[PDB]
RNA sequence: UUGACCUCAAAUCAGGUAGGAGUACCCGCUGAACUUAAGCAUAUCAAUAAGCGGAGGAAAAGAAACCAACCGGGAUUGCCUUAGUAACGGCGAGUGAAGCGGCAAAAGCUCAAAUUUGAAAUCUGGUACCUUCGGUGCCCGAGUUGUAAUUUGGAGAGGGCAACUUUGGGGCCGUUCCUUGUCUAUGUUCCUUGGAACAGGACGUCAUAGAGGGUGAGAAUCCCGUGUGGCGAGGAGUGCGGUUCUUUGUAAAGUGCCUUCGAAGAGUCGAGUUGUUUGGGAAUGCAGCUCUAAGUGGGUGGUAAAUUCCAUCUAAAGCUAAAUAUUGGCGAGAGACCGAUAGCGAACAAGUACAGUGAUGGAAAGAUGAAAAGAACUUUGAAAAGAGAGUGAAAAAGUACGUGAAAUUGUUGAAAGGGAAGGGCAUUUGAUCAGACAUGGUGUUUUGUAUU
RNA sequence: CGAAUUUGGGUAUAGGGGCGAAAGACUAAUCGAACCAUCUAGUAGCUGGUUCCUGCCGAAGUUUCCCUCAGGAUAGCAGAA
RNA sequence: UGGAGGUCAGUGACGAAGCCUAGACCGUAAGGUCGGGUCGAACGGCCUCUAGUGCAGAUCUUGGUGGUAGUAGCAAAUAUUCAAAUGAGAACUUUGAAGACUGAAGUGGGGAAAGGUUCCACGUCAACAGCAGUUGGACGUGGGUUAGUCGAUCCUAAGAGAUGGGGAAGCUCCGUUUCAAAGGCCUGAUUUUAUGCAGGCCACCAUCGAAAGGGAAUCCGGUUAAGAUUCCGGAACCUGGA
RNA sequence: UAUCUAGCGAAACCACAGCCAAGGGAACGGGCUUGGCAGAAUCAGCGGGGAAAGAAGACCCUGUUGAGCUUGACUCUAGUU
RNA sequence: AAACUUUCAACAACGGAUCUCUUGGUUCUCGCAUCGAUGAAGAACGCAGCGAAAUGCGAUACGUAAUGUGAAUUGCAGAAUUCCGUGAAUCAUCGAAUCUUUGAACGCACAUUGCGCCCCUUGGUAUUCCAGGGGGCAUGCCUGUUUGAGCGUCAUUU
């Protein structure tokens, strides 16, 4: 709040040959006698200073809400719709796919992993090992430093080790049929997510 | 200044709001700090119901005449009628309220049964005792809505 | 290498004394071959070592007058704790927890029950 | 990932961690990791370098290269080994700066305290 | 002559305490103007900036001389709402709360005014010990112009009877946590490029660990770490079941009927003026001056004044955690933030160099390379340096070092040139360049006819 | 050019104040009100600037009121839906 | 254009970003894509989200660079010349020889304020000495300031300024002897004591304030790269004490 | 001194630049139109022109911008009575 | 077709833009409560084998003591038999110390490194003079001790 401020700075004023802009005096500096106070000046202030009060998180309708959830549960359902979001699905025998208490209780990632095989989203899981690369901007430095697609979305109803084990699982997500978050049921605003269900987890759907 | 057809608005900033502008930032971090507050009080007064018992009282005004809700405590005359001290009422985690009045029989034996059922359903341990643990409930609000 | 302060306080006080004296003799003849020559971490020994010295004695001659101030209330300030003077001025424990008649009744006849709802 | 709430997932705290890490955080940050007989006799990964170890370069321009080392450079975050050097056209021998990492350690200088170090770690000796 | 008491002194008397720093927040005092009103004086800015005094981890407030007018609520504080509303305002510009309601947090209380009067039962201090945040004994002193116990209005005290119920201590075994320390997974296997593999390609392994960082390039598996779990030390200390041990015995507290009482804060309340302030408007609070009370009295009940009722509390004395605050201090985790003219003035020997007598003002300034391996040696030159070498992946990385733009310069060279140059339309000349004829065609004299 | 002289040092007078054999003079190159920091990014109906392309549409300097005449509101002209 | 969520299991050390290029293609254009050089570590297309998002100007800010231009100019204070030496190199350095000037209210010999090592020696010319430099008040390294008598210290002047005390909400103001209970040295009793004592008098009634006022006392000769009324030799004096 | 050399070496100013006559034009052109003309590179002067440079005219007007001063302006105020 | 402007399949200059990077800032959240007469914050001098600055420290001076780790520091030297250890370290922790002149700053003053008084000890054939070492001497308030003053006022006669 005061950036560009921390200076005693007062315009010449004209008959001196220069710009009315505010100069920073005093003397045997370099810096006396420099514009100050001003966006177009180097050291001022910005135009119009970033502020805090500024609107960050925008209300939502809770019906609004629900109702995109149901819309992406459904786009999940749909097949087309996962393929034009790349999920890698070509191998799935058919969607919705449904997995039993065995995965809903697994407990080792390895076996994790070879339930993921034998269901068929061990190729979503190459892709996003694969496409695991690094960002082009400031966010490597600003802690954003990879990106990488996004895997299944295993749903389930009862936690019983599964959450770990898919949790170290890369790019798989975990998720409770009770909460079901439209930020993965529609990553990027994309419909159409590679959702794993359960047995338990259809029945609490319903 | 003025313009077109437009209502003729009371904006209240013609001081520093800048410096006076409070943003509730911590809304997500204060809510868990008060759970976590809760919880760590529930744990320091372990069998202890996290609560005190109030009584019911009917909301003063012509516009909520109809209501009623929680009150602060439980008259002396409640106390009395209950069958205990004011003194006790208050170790044994009765809100009490001396300032308070009786003048309706109906708030009078509602809050009489509250403080009976409050007493059948609570179990005071004693001093010296076994320490018989009995699965502290979490709201004595929740447990006599 | 350098004295130790173990057996420096194994050695008594007169041995202390005519120890540091040695180690400042020491000093003073280094100090002068260090002006004739270009280099020498000796004298940094030297002062490492009358610093161990200075610093037994100096916690001897505490130690002993905290011995002979042991017991009785008004002891050097140099010998009391020096926590902060905020915590100084405080209220001491016994002070804090001092109640009246009144209220230690009151708290003996009604302390808070430990009371829980099941049934 | 992580859990805990004590441990920061940030670049610039762990860089300003690793460059201003003391002496002790350092020799611990220079842990380098044994070979495979080594590992075969006592049980042991890695373990903190020592000046009088033997190690084994097996990465870089002087792979598969022995030697024992001269210094551990802490503030330099390196280990100098004799017998890895660089010739100056003068004619002269300038130690060369490997990384404990890059090396394996062939023989361990073990005193005491290594010795309890490796009981403490789950070595058999 | 000698002892006191009261008041006031003096001691390098014995022992203590205050100052100052610090402003992010907190409690007050003092206090503007710029500005807005399209001028300006009331107003607004603003009960703000500046100045002054005083604390803490929070402060303040706080258990009603409250809000209300209801079937009443019931300490304080904060949020949502009331509400840009009631109201104030050259009724203009503008300003502008509070009750109820939902929620967070909930904690209640104690002094004065009482004869102990069958025993000042109270306390500081000095000595002598001890189990030393203190205890016991003794002796001075304070104190009867009042120190204990007993009572704080919700009550309570003194008497006459009533079936009763509750214990006391200082060290541990584990207890939110503080200081913390240590141990626990898996490739550096093989080929290609590279100076370096941390890149690509095969085979793998671990994973409650694929967060992050470093290592000669983008590394789960090379290292530290990360995940889950064990263990070891030094503490403020009640989160209690048992603790090494004499019996506190008339002893404190609560309670049921009655009887008599029931003390409750004064230059204060209140009133009149003056100034300031407030939404408070025949005056909201505060303060100065003048007058000056009462005992079922006194205050309030948002229109000033009689008169008659009602409702609600009990001032002029005091303590108290939590919810609340947080541009300061200490520690920690992050971000759709900035990226060396940006971001704090300061990424760097930055409040530094420097300027001013002084108050004060206040910069600029990051990058060789993985590693100095920082150019040995020969030669020209007085020397600086040059040429040749050498190191390096690169010297198109050589202190003036990552890349090295433009302005502005010197040189390969090309064209133009009678007091500007540049430009548009259109060709010519010179220079330079893309597009296009193996394209999906003949069936057999050339062939390099499963390739046509 | 022997003095109402010249001058060093130490002192006192401080900003609506000082000091002035009086010029609004001097008060650290600043004086018809110094300098420093803050309020303050003071206000400005008044100057100056206001950064990519293409397509379509496309004006007004006129009415009334205003301490109004370098400005606003209003109606008119214009665009969009 | 900078960032963010998806996707291209997108491009890349066999070369990303960036920059240069009267080379090419596409779009009316904002611009995009490619060819060739330099470069060495990240970056892009598509669907969306977001903003500190587009420069030719503001006597715009900061930095850099031109023409002017090898130009104006380097002309006050009378003035320089010959030889030698040293040096790569001499109008400028040193030595000698001339010629001059300041001409004792100096261009001489010291000091005050101020400066702070500029003093001196030895090396030494990258920058500075608006020409040059072998020289320097420049750079590098070292040396140098010696007091009983000279000053400060002591006194008080103009004045400043605690205390008692009185104002002020308060930072602080007044006041300096005023409406204050304002106080230290001598033969000393001569031996366990003791400026407690058989004893004595008063009256400035803090303090600061002058390196030119007042004031206790040192001179000569010699000595160093530099210090001397300070060191040395000689000859004295003052204060305090015994 | 200027001038020419050896060494050293700035600044003002600069939309682009620099030959005229007339015309029209914002009513006094270096550029536009018509005509005169027009030949590299330059040196010393020079002061007609560049409506040359120096400064957001200080004269005048406007602003619902000030300030110094005055008073029998409006509203107050220290002091005094 | 010489010398004097434009553009390079072109270099070399001047300059530091762009790109890439970041032990730095800026905002958000969470946890905690801890300065000083037992002398703080801030100053001024000094301390390293080679230090000018910065860091740290105070004549015990780039540090002493204690604890933990375990074999360094490193720009060059220096003691590596300390390296199977009561033990390296520009290490970490940190509880004992030291802490020069100052500073609220305290004996009085302070543009003085000025000037006093008290106590003890030592030396100068010394209680007084000088010197050395050590310990002290501020103010405003509170409680207490001692010594006092006041026909303020009681007990009221040599």
């Amino acid at each position: 709040e005061k950036a560009g401020h921390q200076t005693s700075a007062e315009s010449w004023g004209t008959g001196r040959a220069v710009a009315r802009i505010p100069r920073v005096g005093g003397g045997g500096t370099g810096r006396s006698g420099q514009g100050a106070f001003g966006n177009m000046c180097r050291g001022g202030r910005m135009f119009a200073p970033t502020k805090t009060w500024r609107k960050w998180n925008v209300k939502v309708n809770h019906n609004e809400k629900r109702y995109a959830t149901a819309s992406a549960i459904a786009a999940t359902a749909v097949a087309s719709l996962v393929l034009a979001r790349g999920h890698r699905v070509e191998k799935i025998p058919e969607i919705p796919l449904v997995v039993s208490t065995d995965l809903e209780s697994i407990q080792k990632t390895k076996e994790a992993v070879a339930a993921l095989k034998a269901v068929g989203a061990h190729s979503d899981l190459l892709k996003v090992l694969k496409s695991k690369k690094l960002r082009a901007g400031k966010g490597k430095y600003r802690n954003r430093r990879w990106t990488q697609r996004r895997g299944p979305l295993v749903v389930y109803a009862e936690d019983n080790g599964i959450v770990k084990a898919l949790r170290n699982v890369p790019g798989v997500e975990t998720a409770n049929v009770a909460s079901l978050n439209l930020l993965q049921l529609a990553p990027g605003a994309h419909l159409g997510r590679f959702v794993i269900w359960t047995e338990a987890a259809f029945t609490k759907l319903d | 200044a003025i313009s077109k057809n437009l209502p003729i608005l009371k904006n209240h900033f013609r001081k520093h709001w800048q410096e006076r502008v409070k943003v509730h930032f911590d809304q997500a971090g204060k809510k868990v700090s008060r759970r976590n507050a809760r919880a760590t009080r529930a744990a320091k007064i372990a069998p202890r119901p996290l609560d005190l018992l109030r009584p019911v009282v009917r909301a003063p005004t012509v516009k909520y005449n109809r209501k009623v809700r929680a009150g602060r405590g439980f008259t002396l005359a409640e106390v009395k009628a209950a069958g205990l001290t004011a003194a006790y009422a208050r170790t044994i985690g009765i809100a009490v309220d001396h300032r308070r009045q009786n003048r309706n029989q109906e708030i009078f034996d509602a809050n009489v049964q509250r403080l009976k059922e409050y007493q059948s359903k609570i179990i005071v341990f004693p001093r010296n005792g076994k320490a018989p643990e009995a699965e502290q409930v979490l709201s004595a609000a929740a447990t006599f809505p | 290498a350098g004295v130790k302060a173990y057996e420096l306080r194994t050695k008594s006080k007169e041995q202390l004394a005519s120890q540091l004296v040695d180690l400042k003799k020491e000093l003073a003849e280094l100090k002068v071959q260090k002006l004739s020559r270009p280099s020498l971490p000796k004298i940094k020994t030297v002062r490492k070592s009358i610093a161990c010295v200075l610093t037994v004695i100096n916690e001897q001659q505490r130690e002993a007058v905290r011995q002979l101030y042991k017991g009785k209330k008004y002891q050097p300030k140099d010998l009391r704790a020096k926590k902060t003077r905020a915590l100084r001025r405080a209220l001491t424990k016994f002070e804090a927890s001092q109640v009246t008649e009144k209220q230690r009744k009151k708290q003996i006849a009604f302390p808070q029950r430990k009371y829980a709802i099941k049934a | 990932a992580k859990q805990s709430l004590d441990v920061s997932s940030d670049r610039r705290k762990a860089r300003k961690a690793y460059f201003t890490a003391p002496s002790s955080q350092r020799r611990v940050l220079l842990s380098a990791p044994l070979s495979k007989e080594l590992r075969a006799q006592y049980g042991i990964k890695a373990l903190p370098i020592r000046r009088d170890d033997e190690v084994l370069v097996v990465r870089g321009s002087k792979k598969g290269q022995e030697g024992k080392i001269s210094s551990v450079y802490r503030l330099k975050f390196a280990v100098q080994v004799d017998k890895v050097t660089k010739e100056k056209v003068n004619g002269a021998s300038v130690p060369i700066n490997l990384h404990p990492s890059k090396l394996v350690i062939t023989k361990l200088h073990l005193d005491k305290d290594r010795k309890a170090l490796i009981q403490r770690k789950g070595g058999k000796l």
